[PDB]
DNA sequence: TCAGGATGTATATATCTGACACGTGCCTGGAGACTAGGGAGTAATCCCCTTGGCGGTTAAAACGCGGGGGACAGC
DNA sequence: CTGTCCCCCGCGTTTTAACCGCCAAGGGGATTACTCCCTAGTCTCCAGGCACGTGTCAGATATATACATCCTGA
């Protein structure tokens, strides 16, 4: 539940780098943090400390979120290229399409007078 | 039967101990909502630094431990060891603060 | 316990009260069924998890789900920032009338079954007096 | 409870039955009679609305929300309790 | 010559009293009595513009000095008092 | 050019101008704005009052028409608000206020 | 910029007791000391000054607000310190 | 508990004065008119610090409870 | 100085809220730029206020007289 790391400054984060001899370390997460961005860098970065530059150098590096397919897919495309190596995620539908349906539904409601 | 001290016994600790020590007393997320609650009686939606907290609290527990100085003299000169509130009230009424 | 519980065939209990922040992610319970969320989420991604925990791998029933958000009010507007925060989750995949009571039992219907229990309930919430 | 946390007491009982005794400790108290306590808060809280009213007059005079720590000790200050070590 | 405030305290005196008279020793009171509140006043004014890094002392500083000095209602009628006076003189 | 005075302008029976220059001649800040004297006046009034009210009323307790420090004191210190404001405060020839502790009456 | 006493209050320090440091607390609550005396001194020369319907301040008010400030033998030899320093200081 | 008496307090009557209220002439300090310039108001940015809530532990607060020491009433 | 009783203190057990860490929004405390208008400064005029005389009556003081108040024999 490596997605918790979030924030390096956090005292968990920052605590880890003081349990020093650690020759190999693995991250689980179900997902990737928020979407501003210097999150994902700080997980990397905690990961692996040789990627980076600045905290926000995604917002530069990979300005997508931050041209049509120019900016979208071929920074992408490299954002992958790069998290290729460091990054293993398989979706649900494709390890085994047995999931009973899309399994998804919202509804909306009244006040009472009270409320 | 288990080992008591004789009454007082333990009271001269805590004061020794007390008075050696400087930490505050008074646990300060209470102190904190007693004064968060005090000030919305003068104006609402105030905000406090944290040091401002703290400064009050410095202030408020000075005051209070040199009001029980005062408090224990008072209920010595009346022959008693056991401070009451007419030894608090007195005080205050010499001090001129009512 | 409660997780041994949850895994016992036989539960005399259905239903269970979860922490979002808590329960969101420590839950493995592949004889899960229906989700509803009630808190909302600031960040989408802890309702991505809380959804989630009913349906992994060895999951046997339909997942249904629920999103109870009231009319006109700040719900509302919460929920469409999260759904903007989605946005993320699209380039890093790229990378790599409310209230009518038959339509919403037709949104919970996994069979007009349901729908018939649900007329006697109401004809039962009209015996009610 | 468990049904109803009815945990709502009141801030002025924050201040402890053992925080004042700690306080009476520190001034050199003895022993201390149970009613005490009760008279402590409320000259505690007499004296916190005192020292509370002129820091928020100030902050409402400099037209700010936040009150600073200065605030508090100008309140102090004009109250004649000048205290040393916040600025 | 030296000035003092006896003949703006007769007059207000007359103008709550009239028929009532004030000895000397009262008067020089009085007298002493103006100069205290002016200086407390005048005095708290100052700081708050030194407080607030300011240089000019203007109505808001003396009102805010008058709730910093006066207690309770005397604070309240003597703010409301100065809101008067003032509204009138810039009025007309 | 005819003149009226800012006191009579403000209605106050206080020297608006003598305040002004008070001000400026005690060195309380670097300027003084045009509405303070005038407010501070008005203040200074309002307390003047009150107390010279609490005097007279003190005076025809005592049937006198003419107010003495005693009846200054007995107005400042009867009246709470005031006894507060002057509780630093001796007022020459004013006496104390009369006042036995019930102990020391008899039972 | 936010100027303090901090570094004149380290450099006594060293000319007394050479070895011993100081807390930062201990710093600030030293830097408010001083600030708290300074105005001591100089508020007592104000209004010193104004007594005598004088406009200017000069070492003479400030002797005597140290009499009227300070306390015993403590007055006496800041006084002392005082009159020591002005006299180098006009010298050179 | 009650009446007598000695003292003290209070109360009407002159009467007497000196301290307060009031009139007058002077003069300087306050008002008017005018000009400059810089302090304060006001808008726009930004970003650091405050706040609200939750998770999780654990020292501390609460609570009961016996019993001896002090408070206190009496003399 | 003495008796007595009650109530505060010492202490074991149990509950609970403070402390610390975390997370998220966001909004007031700072900055700067610009402008404008409010007040310092100055000169001129004039009456508001001040010192000084001057009357007169409000309260102080005698002076005789009627009632409250406290102490005691009853
Ligand atoms: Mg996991």
């Amino acid at each position: 539940e490596g997605h918790r790391m979030k924030n390096a400054q956090s005292k968990l984060s920052f605590t880890i780098s003081h349990y020093y001899r650690t020759r190999n370390r693995l991250i689980l997460t179900g997902t990737p943090l928020q979407n501003n961005l210097p999150e994902l860098w700080a997980l990397l970065n905690f990961v692996l400390p040789k990627i980076f530059n600045s905290a926000k150098t995604f917002e530069d590096w990979f300005n997508t979120p931050f041209l049509t397919e120019e900016e979208t897919l071929l920074i992408i495309r490299r954002l992958h290229k790069v998290l290729r190596p460091f990054l293993l995620r398989r979706l649900k539908k494709e390890v085994e399409k047995d999931l009973p349906d899309k399994v998804e539904k919202v509804i909306k409601c009244k006040l009472s007078g009270l409320q | 039967k288990p080992h008591r001290y004789r009454p007082g016994t333990v009271a001269l600790r805590e004061i020794r101990r007390y008075q050696k020590s400087t930490e505050l007393l008074i646990r300060k997320l209470p102190f904190q909502r007693l004064v968060r609650e005090i000030a919305q009686d003068f104006k609402t939606d105030l905000r406090f630094q944290s040091s401002a907290v703290m400064a009050l609290q410095e202030a408020s527990e000075a005051y209070l431990v040199g009001l029980f100085e005062d408090t224990n003299l008072c209920g010595i000169h009346a022959k008693r060891v056991t401070i009451m509130p007419k030894d608090i009230q007195l005080a205050r009424r010499i001090r001129g603060e009512r | 316990e409660m997780l041994n519980a949850f895994n016992a065939p036989d539960s005399d209990y259905f239903c269970f009260l979860l922490s979002t922040r808590a329960g969101g992610l420590g839950l493995n319970l592949q004889t899960a069924d229906t989700v509803i969320i009630f808190d909302t989420d600031w960040n989408p991604h802890q309702d991505l998890q809380a959804q989630d925990r009913a349906h992994r791998i060895g999951q046997k029933n339909e997942v249904r789900i629920l999103r109870l958000i009231t009319t006109d009010s700040v719900e509302e507007v919460i929920l469409e920032r999260a759904m903007q925060k989605l946005d993320i989750d699209g380039k890093v995949i790229q990378a790599g009338a409310e209230l009518d009571d038959d339509e919403l039992n037709d949104t919970l219907a996994r069979s007009a079954d349901e729908k018939i229990l649900f007329d006697k309930i109401d004809k039962e919430r009209m015996n009610q007096e | 409870a468990k049904r109803h946390r009815k945990v709502l007491r009141d801030n002025i009982q924050g201040i402890t039955k053992p925080a004042i005794r700690r306080l009476a400790r520190r001034g050199g108290v003895k022993r201390i009679s149970g009613l005490i306590y009760e008279e402590t808060r409320g000259v505690l809280k007499v004296f916190l609305e005192n020292v509370i009213r002129d820091a928020v007059t100030y902050t409402e005079h400099a037209k700010r929300k936040t009150v600073t720590a200065m605030d508090v000790v100008y309140a102090l200050k004009r109250q004649g309790r000048t205290l040393y070590g916040f600025g | 010559r030296k000035e003092s405030y006896a003949i703006y305290v007769y007059k207000v005196l007359k103008q709550v009293h009239p028929d009532t008279g004030i000895s000397s020793k009262a008067m020089s009171i009085m007298n002493s009595f103006v100069n205290d509140v002016f200086e407390r006043i005048a005095g708290e004014a100052s700081r708050l513009a030194h407080y607030n890094k300011r240089s000019t002392i203007t109505s808001r500083e003396i009102q805010t000095a008058v709730r910093l000095l006066l207690p309770g209602e005397l604070a309240k009628h003597a703010v409301s008092e100065g809101t008067k006076a003032v509204t009138k003189y810039t009025s007309a | 050019a005819k003149a009226k005075t800012r006191s009579s302008r403000a209605g106050l029976q206080f020297p608006v101008g003598r305040v002004h220059r008070l001000l400026r001649k005690g060195n309380y800040a670097e300027r003084v704005g045009a509405g303070a004297p005038v407010y501070l006046a008005a203040v200074l009034e309002y307390l003047t009052a009150e107390i010279l009210e609490l005097a007279g009323n003190a005076a025809r307790d005592n049937k006198k028409t003419r107010i003495i420090p005693r009846h200054l004191q007995l107005a400042v210190r009867n009246d709470e608000e005031l006894n507060k404001l002057l509780g630093r405060v001796t007022i020459a020839q004013g006496g104390v206020l009369p006042n036995i502790q019930s102990v020391l009456l008899p039972k």
